[PDB]
């Protein structure tokens, strides 16, 4: 169905400031809209977003309201100045998705079956990214129902077309790397790896924390995975793995030594070059 | 700016409609010319080592000349 | 009375995806950029535009 | 009258939707209109734009038509945003910032409907990376400048910090329209969630490739080595039996071991040293 999906900047730029505008107002906790974009084989872009008034009560997750002849009437605005967009998806700046998303889904589903969530944080305090990407699905077990309505998650990234590259490039003048090379590919890669391995691992400590002692609801797909993880583990400590290693280290260290090599000689003839060409400078004075 | 190579004219004769289907078979009796042609033009092209170590120079060019047909 | 001609020239190839490059009926030969909507999988060499 | 300080203040996102806007319809002029409101009479903010319908077969269009314009602001109100208009802007592809002929008089119409509105012009294909090229004009009346004066009174230098093109200087400008400074406004939300851009998971820093394709190309880029190192002697003898006048000159049509070996070190040593430190962390953190 859906692989990958991409987000420009101009939708998240668009979310902020209608989170900023509507909430001046007042005490609203989550803000909806509606996504344009485009398909092509697997793959979904998104564009440009316009808002929608909805409104949703605290005491119950039972109770909200959007409107219909706004959207329509928006959607049919934006088709004079360009026809190649369509309607997608919806987005919620929610924290976390609630109960009433899968009737918001559903009620929109008219316009797109194949109707894409997204979630966009809008105070971000790690490195990772602000969106998250759901898509519904029917899910069927033993016993309970025959099927059951589900979200399921799917690949989302940042992308950029070259107006938007220049105008983000200009808009970022303060911050920008340092160098090019082993260090953009050591500490963007490796420390950041490491950071999302611990929260992740932390999180899930948390949830089997909550069982054994609190609630106890049970569940067992999430231990039948838990024991496949811990089943996956490999093992070091054979003795063809530790032989294999070491040869391919010992494989691999004698290229670097050549090229240090070939820098020492190199280095030698810049410094013959400068030295010889610059002491016949001084006599040219008399 | 520099650029790439880039042309006009007849550009490669691009071998779907260009091959002419033309077999040797269907030429009979002028061998003494297929045997010049051959050795001037095709000979030097793949088996230039040979041409080099005996030392005999390849020619650049060909001419062909006689009465039409 | 509010419109204006267009030159016409070949085609000779495309650079890049945005960047062809173009003989007029004439001598001089240009580097073009070309409209966002129309159809690139027509504009073979030696076509006239 | 009117002071040289007068300031405009853009923000991001009426950037990014007018350069966007003006790059999709490069081949003609496009048009839209502005929003935002005057706190004072030195600076203008402007905060938000929206494109408009145009009518083909041609690169200008009226900006007469009361339907869409209306129906617009009164349906941006429902959802916040009670501003009002402030000007219109347009798009030059590769000509510079000016006011054509017929801009003096489509301007004229929001003048008349208020004294202090202003012209946007950008310029899509001209900037790269940086430097986009946007500028802001206001007309003026001959009238005035029969009288033995000029509009525009001075009362400080930070209004003459950048000089005009000769192209703007070509066509009308002082004689015709005035320019105005320009400047963007920063937050702290918005710069620190728009540097999210390229940024890759966890899961990226991680893989430590395939053990297959990584010999290969170490075995590739030694052999171009070995050959650099056979032709740096033949250059390194003859360095100095010719003037090195022509020196330069030399090698301008062939290549240079010197400049085209320290590439190859230096992409092998970074391949090679992640490679094995990639492997050399992971061997522990699992298990």
């Amino acid at each position: 169905a859906v692989q990958k999906v991409v987000v420009h900047p101009l939708v998240l730029l668009s979310v902020v400031d209608h989170f900023n505008r509507i909430g001046k107002v007042g005490n609203q906790k989550r803000v909806v809209g509606v996504l344009l974009g485009s398909w092509q084989k697997k793959v979904l872009d998104v564009s440009n977003s316009f808002a929608v008034p909805f409104d949703e009560d605290d005491k119950d997750d039972s109770v909200w309201f959007l409107d219909h002849d706004y959207l329509e009437n928006m959607y049919g605005m934006f088709k004079k100045v360009n026809a190649r967009e369509r309607i997608v998806g919806w987005y919620h700046t929610g924290p976390k998705l609630h109960k009433n998303d899968i009737a918001i889904n559903e009620l929109m589903k008219r316009y797109c079956p194949n109707s894409v969530l997204v979630i966009i944080d809008v105070k971000p305090k790690d490195l990772g990214l602000p969106t998250e990407a759901y898509i519904s699905v029917e899910e069927v077990h033993d016993d309970g129902t025959p099927t059951s309505k589900t979200f399921e998650h799917v690949t989302s990234e940042i992308g950029a077309e070259e107006a938007e590259e220049v105008g983000v490039e200009h808009l970022l003048r303060d911050i920008k790397d340092t160098t090019v090379g082993t260090l953009s590919q050591r500490i963007t890669n490796q420390v950041h790896g490491l950071k999302g391995l611990n929260s992740k691992l932390l999180d899930i400590r948390s949830y089997l924390e909550k069982v054994a002692t609190g609630k106890l609801p049970i569940n067992h797909q999430i231990i039948y995975q838990l024991q496949d993880v811990f089943n996956l583990l490999p093992d070091v400590s054979l003795q063809e793995f530790v032989k294999a290693f070491y040869l391919k280290t010992n494989d691999q260290m004698v290229v670097v030594y050549l090229a240090s090599l070939i820098r020492s000689v190199v280095a030698l003839h810049n410094l013959i070059n400068n030295k010889i060409a610059n002491r016949d400078a001084e006599k040219k004075e008399g | 700016d520099v650029l790439p190579p880039e042309a006009d004219s007849s550009i490669m004769m691009l071998t779907s409609d260009q091959k002419p289907d033309v077999m040797y078979a269907d030429i009979g009796g002028m061998d003494i010319q297929k045997q010049e042609v051959r050795e001037a033009v095709e000979l030097p092209l793949t088996h230039f080592e040979l041409y080099k170590q005996i030392g005999i120079d390849p020619p650049r060019g060909v001419l062909m000349y006689g009465p039409p047909g | 009375l509010q419109s204006v001609g267009q030159i016409v020239g070949e085609v000779l190839k495309q650079l890049t995806e945005e960047k062809f490059i173009v003989k007029a009926t004439n001598g001089p030969r240009y580097v073009v950029g070309c409209r966002r909507q129309l159809d690139k999988s027509k504009l073979k060499p030696g076509t006239r535009v | 009258a009117v002071d040289t300080a007068e300031q405009v203040y853009i923000s991001s996102l009426a950037l990014l939707k007018m350069l966007k806007h003006g790059r999709a319809g490069v081949p003609m002029e496009v048009m839209g209109l502005m929003l935002g409101e005057f706190v004072d009479d030195y600076t203008v903010r402007v905060i938000d734009v929206f494109a408009m319908p145009q009518s083909g077969t041609g690169v200008s269009v009226e900006a007469v038509d009361p339907v869409f314009q209306a129906k617009m602001l009164d349906m941006l109100k429902q959802t916040g945003r009670p501003e009002m208009v402030v000007g219109w802007y347009h798009s030059h592809p590769g000509f510079g910032c000016w006011l054509s002929g017929v801009d003096i008089n489509t301007q004229q119409s929001f003048e008349a409907l208020s004294e202090r509105a202003v012209a946007v012009v950008v310029d899509p294909i001209q900037s790269v990376k940086g430097k986009v090229v946007i500028d802001a004009f206001r007309l003026i009346n001959a009238n005035m400048m029969v009288l033995g004066h000029e509009p525009r009174q001075t009362t400080s230098n930070l209004g003459h910090l950048n000089k005009p093109s000769i192209q703007a200087l070509i066509h009308g400008l002082n004689r015709h329209y005035y320019s105005i400074t320009i400047n963007y406004r920063k937050n702290e939300l918005e710069q620190k969630m728009l540097l999210n851009l390229h940024k890759k998971s966890w899961m990226e820093g991680l893989t430590l490739q395939d053990y297959s394709e990584h010999c290969k190309h170490n075995e590739s880029v030694v052999k171009e080595m070995l050959e650099l190192a056979k032709n740096y002697n033949k250059a390194v003898e003859e360095e100095d039996k010719m003037t090195p006048e022509q020196l330069a000159i030399k090698n301008v049509g062939k290549q240079d071991p010197k400049r085209h070996l320290e590439e190859h070190v230096d992409v092998l040593m970074t391949s090679n040293i992640v490679q094995c430190l990639a492997a050399m962390l992971d061997t522990v953190v699992f298990k």
